[PDB]
């Protein structure tokens, strides 16, 4: 619909009851190139481009693939953060259907041979040792529906983290947070881990880096001084639902994670 | 509300089916390998647009029918079963079996109703009840409006007609085969479509056609019959084959069923008809009559079929027993086929020509991913007799127009006589019409007979047994 | 506001129907597979033109219609109709049937009146009454305002018009088939647009025509003739054929609709006369005449028809029983394949040739520097005759030239005898009219004849019946 | 100020129609599949124009006109309708039938006074009334300002223009088709851009033109004559056909309207007058004749015309009921395809070459897929007598070349006279004539009697006998 600009800033009203996730807003790329307005993300819509056929049949058959645009809705923000925050969640969008269509490809037509598909076969839909199982009928990933036909196992069918996302988009927050944000810059562990390790408050709660980092700093404080500090991580602390606010944050090497994640996280 | 048919998912049939039936949804169900589908498939349809055209809380009287496939309809149904058939004691029996089955777990079918009307009528045969009689079409004595035959060939069609409208019947139907090819008085010919072949008494020794059968042979130069033969010409007796399954006719009787437009039924009481048809696809028509009292209008005596697609007639030359003879076969072209062939019969073509560019027309090769496939429009064994058929008709047409006529006169010249000239070739084109001269004023229709019980105390004995039981 | 055709919806008609019909909005809806689906749509948009044309609270008389039509109508209706054909008794029984079922569900007509009018006539037959009768168009006794004549084929023009103007009749119309192509003395003609073939008697037996029969032959050199011919012209018996339907029809009867453009009916009083044409789709025409008491002007007695699309008349040879015989046959061709066609028609071109561009042009066509399909293609059957008409039309227009004359002579060989040139075809292109010679005075009305009725007691007997149900 | 016609949305008409009227704006809208929707067009605007031109407090006669579509309008017209031909009565009944209905809801354009009108010259068929007449053009007695002819062949214009110039006209319109192609004397001729044939009954069994008939049962020798003709000239009955409708006309009349640019009339009284066309398109004119009392000036008695696209009149060789004739015919041509040709006929061409080139010319010409030449500029049924009469005219030219001559000189042998078989009018181009200038013949048809009948009265009588 229309996009508002109040005086620089930039903020889009989701009045159209199309297709929306959480509070960010699908279109199709090609909407997006036709407007002066959006032309803040008019490279976005270039990539995300070359990536919209309608299928083919005969030797060569493939199924259509539709790609979409996400933005944030309802918030009054600066324009450069709009830029920021489309790519990480419409990246995240683009993703899920990729794993989608590779697995429904391996079952309407042959495996390759000589490849690694084969460690994706075709299981009756009663055994179903699999917690979470891909499905042929619905296309999607599902845990126990009485999926009719045959159905497909393989790797990443056992955890479907590429479908443990597309949820996440609900609670995505929109609004960025305005807060005093330093930061430690060199070569790491010799003072910034040590704010964390040696120096670090009550209710600091480490969440940051891989889940071998969030743990070390737990088992450091504890050995060296202690403050009994937890230790969550940052894919399940941006996925799964927060609690009581941290009094004071010392995310670490949360410069290898995108801007766009990091401050929708805050 | 969609409709189901016992019907391979990918056939072509299927396609056919819809644009003759525009009113309903066809959807394909198959759980049996029957070897006529195709031909059961019309039937089913058939009887379901005739129950939606019909006034409800009205009876029905229907000829030569087996009571089983009437048992779950809502409408009411006199059916007429004579024994004069080698399959009707399996009928009886399976009839009486399934309603047995049946009592005490439908609600409201009437189902109490039949078993005690099956139980009178087998204490006295000559009894007549509403559901189940015992007569023929000429000796039933029950009133009715509705009439309704199914296949059926063993009768007078003015006769029957004449007898039903005594009773009352103001409307009729007829459902069957196409009766065309035997008003041009064939020797052989097929319905591709329904894998039903059909051949005469004389030819059922030949080698290179439908329905037939020979044995290899060395060959004299020398053989004598008591017969001395001469003269090929059709008989009464025709032989039928659909599927697997063969039924014996006879050519007056299929005759009687081409009926004109206008005709008159006069007697001791008179009537005014009329014919109709609804539907017509690739050989199975459906026809409505309708019956007035009175005598209006006039008679012209004429029949009109309308052909939505190719019908051929030609000579073949075949032998038959170790000897070579001569007769003529018809069949069905398709109208696709016919419309890109007009190119080339505009001049001469020899008939290996014309079976080599029809091979290529007809078979495409089609691949869905990794799989492939070889389909065909029309089934390939009836190639080499249509390709020499279009090879004539090419050669007959071009004559007429070098041996161009005056206008307006005839030639009859060194003696008062004309020519006559040769046909080898009878092609009719989509969207064309064809006339024939029939009868239309019928006068005569006395057969007195008298009625015998067609029934065996063994019969009787196994049905009454089976019939009892404390539902 | 929408207007409903029992038409499919990928059929090419659809586009001459919105051209014919541009105050309408037409969309399809298939609920029969009718094989005259056409020339049914034609006549249902025609009527809802001329209710809309004419004011309300008018009476309207119906010459020989089908009640039945028009019983769910604002308009006051007058219904004329006699016993004269086989389908009155069926039509009047539908009509009482369908009556009796709506007795309590509409409200809006005046269904309680044609109840009673009903009865009325049943009592006794010589009663006239506002809604029904029946007498025959010079019997009736009602007087109106509008007269509508629908697929009329039976009267004589001049002589009912001028029953119908003496009772104060202004306005009339006409729904039917083009008469052109009958004052060209054809043999066999055809409209290809409605599946509709005629000929005449005397050639029911031809090969290569749209209706004919015949069957296969040796030859039989030399043939007794107990009478002579060779005299072969047309007769008054003609054959139609519309889709699936015969009707018998009549030469002098069809040529007396040909009216002329002014004409005046001078008997016991005198009126003055026009006829003009409003609507033509391929071969329909809706014609309109209005009447006025008194003499004025002065006639000429010529009529006029305006092409839109291709007339073409040639001379072919055939084989008739046997015999080679010539006779003349007509058709339409579509405008765009005549434009396509100028091209190479200004050189010699064997028949041979124009088949094969024939049927290459009906596949593609150039339009606007553009290339599109045809979707205006014409029936395969007919283009070899067409073929050989433009090879014909083509040799005689280069003898023309080859043959320069001086400019205001006329060459005469007391007698003066002048030789006359051979013509073999006739060619109309679009927007081309022609002109013919017909009669437009007419005096002699006088017709005393009597009346007599032509129900029956079995007839009448059952239309009470069913008008006894009252619920 | 928009105004509506009753066309197709994608006809080419269209840019011919806004070319001549460029005053206004066109805006199409179908509702009639008329077979003749070309010609009302024209005649649509064409009142428009002269409307809005003319004092609107002035009087207006018209002469034979239907009254029926002279009802809303704010001027004031002098309707003069005899009874003279089987569409009057019909014309007359809708007229009564209009007013009847339309009484009481729009009270603005004076509908009880035509009402009353009417009734009175009922009463009384002899009277003289504003708005409604039953006599002809000269004998009726009602004195306006401006007097419109439309579409009117059956009355002799020097005679009538003198009547009305003695009660006090000074203005006058005629709206119709050109009358060039008589002055040519040609025997048939044709109006592609309006679908109009016209033909002489002498001509009317031929077999290659646009109005005939022919048959078909033929191919016998001698065919025995009384009278020996060896004459074909034009005579005076001529037909036309417009459509599907068909009148009846004459020569004499039809070139009766041909007037020169200046001529007197003379009598009991003296007037000067004055011709000037206004708006031509592809076969309608409008003139614009002005009268002034006394004599000026002098006469010379010519005739101009101007060809904004090409004419053409040639000899063709057809069969009239199985003989062998040959007459002349004429048609028009566009100005694009004219100017196309002109590098060809720098030669000899032969018929069927030149038709070869019309037609891809025609039908088969592209530039950018925008504009092209509507894929169809000229109809299809005439372009066989077009490429005749270019072949025999590049033949004649050429041979003039070749007998090269002196200056100011002429050779009597008594001088022989060549042939010739093709006149051509290119565009741009001028055609004079000479015709009468000077007219003093004051004859008098003054027999007059009514063509009222009873019936009819009490029908329009009773009409307006309810008011609703
Ligand atoms: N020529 C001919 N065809 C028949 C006759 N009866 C049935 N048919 C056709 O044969 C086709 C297949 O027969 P079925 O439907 O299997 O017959 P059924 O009623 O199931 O019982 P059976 O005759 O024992 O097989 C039917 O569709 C009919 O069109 C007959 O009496 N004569
Ligand atoms: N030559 C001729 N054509 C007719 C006549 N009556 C109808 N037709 C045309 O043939 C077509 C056949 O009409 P149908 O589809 O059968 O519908 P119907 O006329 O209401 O009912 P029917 O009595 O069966 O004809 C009509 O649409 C007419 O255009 C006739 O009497 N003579
Ligand atoms: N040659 C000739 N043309 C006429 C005459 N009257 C009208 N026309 C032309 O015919 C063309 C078509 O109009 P018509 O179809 O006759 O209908 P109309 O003029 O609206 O009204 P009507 O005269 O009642 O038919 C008009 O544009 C006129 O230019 C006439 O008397 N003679
Ligand atoms: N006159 C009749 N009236 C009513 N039903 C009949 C009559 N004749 C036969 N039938 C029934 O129709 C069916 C045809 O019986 P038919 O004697 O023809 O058997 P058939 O010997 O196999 O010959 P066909 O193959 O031609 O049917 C039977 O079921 C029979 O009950
Ligand atoms: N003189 C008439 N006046 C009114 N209606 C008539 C007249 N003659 C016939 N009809 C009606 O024409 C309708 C059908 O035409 P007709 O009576 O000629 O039947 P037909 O013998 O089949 O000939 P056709 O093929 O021309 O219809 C009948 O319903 C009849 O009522
Ligand atoms: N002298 C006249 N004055 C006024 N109107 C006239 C005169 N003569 C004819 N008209 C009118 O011109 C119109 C054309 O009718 P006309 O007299 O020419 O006979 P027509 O044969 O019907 O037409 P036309 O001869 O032009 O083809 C009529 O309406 C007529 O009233
Ligand atoms: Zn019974
Ligand atoms: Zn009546
Ligand atoms: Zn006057």
């Amino acid at each position: 619909g229309i996009i508002e600009t109040p005086r620089g800033a930039i903020k889009v009203t989701a009045q159209p009851t199309d297709h929306v996730v959480g509070e960010y807003l699908v279109l199709s790329p090609q909407t997006v190139l036709r407007s002066q307005k959006l032309s803040l993300i008019h490279a976005l819509a270039e990539q995300v481009k070359t990536c919209t056929h309608s299928g083919r049949a005969g030797r060569y058959a493939v199924e259509a693939y539709d790609g979409r645009v996400l933005v944030p809705s309802g918030y009054a923000i600066s324009p450069e953060d709009f830029q920021s925050l489309s790519e990480s969640a419409t990246m995240v969008y683009n993703e899920r259907e990729f794993v989608n269509r590779k697995l429904h490809h391996i079952a309407m037509h042959g495996p390759a041979l000589n490849t690694d598909e084969e460690s994706y076969e075709l299981v009756r839909a009663e055994r179903t040792e699999h917690e979470y199982v891909y499905d042929v009928d619905q296309r999607r990933c599902c845990k126990k529906e009485e999926a009719a036909g045959l159905v497909l196992v393989g790797d990443l069918t056992n955890p479907p983290y590429h479908e443990f996302a597309y949820e996440g988009l609900k609670i995505r927050p929109a609004c960025p947070y305005k807060i005093a944000v330093i930061g430690v810059f060199g070569v790491p562990g010799s003072g910034k881990s040590a704010i964390i390790k040696n120096l670090v408050t009550r209710q600091d709660l480490v969440t940051s880096g891989k889940k071998e980092n969030c743990q070390e700093i737990t088992t450091d404080v504890m050995r060296q001084r202690g403050l009994e500090i937890s230790a969550r991580t940052v894919d399940s602390l941006l996925l799964n639902g927060c609690n009581r606010p941290v009094d004071v944050l010392y995310v670490d090497e949360a410069f290898a994670c995108h801007s766009g994640t990091l401050l929708a996280l805050i | 509300d969609p409709v189901y048919v016992d019907i391979d998912a990918d056939s072509a049939f299927l396609k056919a089916l819809q644009r003759a039936y525009p009113m309903f949804e066809v959807e394909p169900r198959q759980v049996t390998p029957n070897d006529a589908a195709n031909a059961r498939a019309f039937s089913h349809l058939a009887i379901k647009l005739i129950e939606q055209e019909i006034d409800p809380d009205s009876t029905i009287l229907d000829i030569g029918s087996a009571p089983a496939r009437r048992m779950m309809s809502d409408r009411k149904y006199h059916c007429v079963c004579p024994m004069r058939s080698a399959e009707d004691p399996e009928r009886l029996a399976n009839y009486a079996r399934k309603l047995a089955s049946a009592a005490g777990k439908v609600l409201d079918r009437n189902i109490s109703g039949k078993i005690g009307d099956l139980q009178a009528v087998m204490a006295v045969p000559d009894t007549e009840t509403p559901t189940f009689c015992l007569h023929t079409d000429v000796s039933c004595r029950q009133r009715a409006d509705v009439a309704i035959y199914q296949d059926v060939y063993a009768v007078h069609a003015p006769t029957s007609l004449y007898h039903q409208a005594i009773k009352g019947v103001r409307l009729a139907y007829w459902v069957g085969f196409d009766t065309t090819p035997f008003m041009y008085n064939a020797m052989a010919g097929a319905y591709p479509s329904y894998s039903t072949n059909w051949a005469d008494e004389q030819v059922l020794k030949a080698k290179n056609i439908g329905l037939c059968s020979t044995d290899l042979t060395e060959g004299r130069r020398g053989k004598l019959s008591i017969m001395r033969g001469k003269k090929l010409e059709p008989c009464d007796r025709v032989l039928f084959s659909v599927g697997s399954t063969l039924y014996p006719e006879s050519r007056k009787l299929l005759k009687s069923w081409h009926l004109p437009s206008v005709f008159h039924l006069k007697g001791k009481l008179s009537f005014t008809c009329r014919c109709d048809t609804v539907v017509s696809c690739e050989g199975y028509v459906v026809k409505r009559i309708t019956m007035s009292p009175g005598l209006y209008g006039k008679t012209t005596g004429y029949a009109v079929t309308h052909h939505a697609d190719g019908f051929l007639m030609c000579k073949t030359t075949d032998t038959v027993d170790g000897e070579r003879v001569s007769f003529s076969v018809c069949t069905y072209v398709p109208a696709t086929i016919c419309d890109q062939m007009t190119g080339i019969l505009a001049t001469e073509v020899t008939p290996e020509d014309a079976q080599k560019l029809l091979v290529g027309l007809n078979q495409r090769i089609v691949v869905n991913g990794r799989t492939q496939r070889n389909t065909n429009t029309m089934k390939n064994y009836m190639i080499p007799v249509v390709a020499q058929a279009f090879s004539k008709w090419a050669k007959e047409c071009r004559k007429d127009m070098e041996d161009e006529k005056l206008l307006g006169v005839r030639e009859r010249t060194c003696l008062w006589a004309f020519k006559k000239q040769k046909t080898h070739t009878v092609y009719k084109r989509p969207d064309t019409q064809s006339i024939q001269k029939v009868q239309a004023e019928f006068d005569s229709f006395v057969v007195p007979s008298l009625w015998s019980s067609g029934l065996s105390i063994p019969l009787r004995t196994r049905i009454k047994w089976l019939l009892s039981k404390v539902p």
